[PDB]
């Protein structure tokens, strides 16, 4: 008899992380958190491949 | 050595993520006046992410002003109202957003500003019942609204 | 994750415009600059255990 | 207070395909310790850049 397992994890982005996150050596309008969500998405995909 | 100086490191900037809470449990925050007497610039020094329990003055001349909880005084232990997750700039705002109901790991609750980050503070666990933090896993649980 | 800097401006903004104390007057110089991000290629993933 | 979350995961477990039918043993891969010291026959590696 065989039986599989289950795997989950999660993220939260707060309001003052989403609302304002700027460049460190530049002054741009706040649109930087989209790339941060993209990297965390790709990192969770890699985390599943690691398992 | 004299006419030619080689490479040498000038700057070092490190950058972290934020303090993660549980999605499944919920967030509830009410903004509070910051007590001006405590040195707030000590509590927001390092680039490591932390969070620290906050107690409100019940009465007195500074009624409504909130300050980081001292684990020695019971009148500072009983009136605890929440914990600031993110981080804040007291040089621009005396009004922090204290979180009342959330679920933060044991790793990211540091009640002292010189206590080492990314390591569970022990006096919070040894005062977990007075501060009404229930520990079930790594992650703390607190609802100071109820 | 990256430290979200702007690359072609950090090197331009690191130096200081004080620069007096060497010869008690501003000397001339010429400065070229370079950037190269580094990450070790020896922390390879396991590509065998999915052929099994 | 607006936030944003991403959840991820899967279900699974590695299954061994073949089994012996007479006795119930399994023999497809095995390990072995052949060389006591062989790091001397290997070039050194560069260290990690702790920036």
């Amino acid at each position: 008899t065989w039986s599989p397992l289950a795997f989950k994890e999660s993220r939260v982005w707060d309001e003052k992380e989403i609302l304002y996150l700027g460049r460190l050596a530049d002054e741009v309008q706040a649109g930087v958190i989209n790339e941060q969500i993209a990297e965390s998405l790709t990192w969770l995909m890699a985390r599943m491949r690691n398992r | 050595m004299d006419k030619v100086k080689l490479f040498q490191t000038i700057g070092r900037v490190e950058y972290w993520e934020r303090v993660p809470r549980l999605h499944a449990y919920g967030v509830f925050a009410l903004p509070f006046p910051m007590d001006p007497d405590v040195n707030w610039a000590q509590w927001f020094t390092g680039p490591h992410p932390r969070a620290f329990l906050v107690s409100i003055h019940k009465y007195g001349p500074k009624a409504g002003h909130v300050y980081p909880t001292n684990l020695t005084d019971e009148d500072a232990l009983l009136n605890v109202i929440g914990m600031v997750l993110d981080g804040h700039d007291y040089e621009n705002d005396p009004n922090v957003t204290v979180t009342l109901k959330a679920a933060v790991p044991i790793e990211y609750v540091q009640q002292d500003p010189q206590a080492p980050a990314l390591q569970p503070h022990q006096a919070v666990l040894d005062a977990a019942e007075v501060l009404k933090l229930k520990v079930i896993k790594g992650h703390y649980f607190f609802d100071y609204t109820r | 994750m990256r430290v979200p800097i702007n690359i072609n401006n950090a090197l331009a903004r690191v130096r200081d415009p004080l620069s007096i104390g060497g010869l008690k007057f501003p000397t001339t110089k010429e400065i070229q600059e370079a950037v190269a991000a580094i990450a070790d290629k020896f922390n390879q993933e396991n590509d065998l255990v999915d052929r099994f | 207070p607006p936030y944003y979350a991403i959840i991820a995961g899967f279900h699974g477990l590695p299954q061994l395909s073949g089994y012996n039918t007479e006795d119930f043993s399994f023999h497809r891969f095995k390990w072995l310790k052949y060389a006591n010291n062989v790091q001397s026959y290997l070039p050194p590696f560069p260290p990690k850049v702790e920036l």
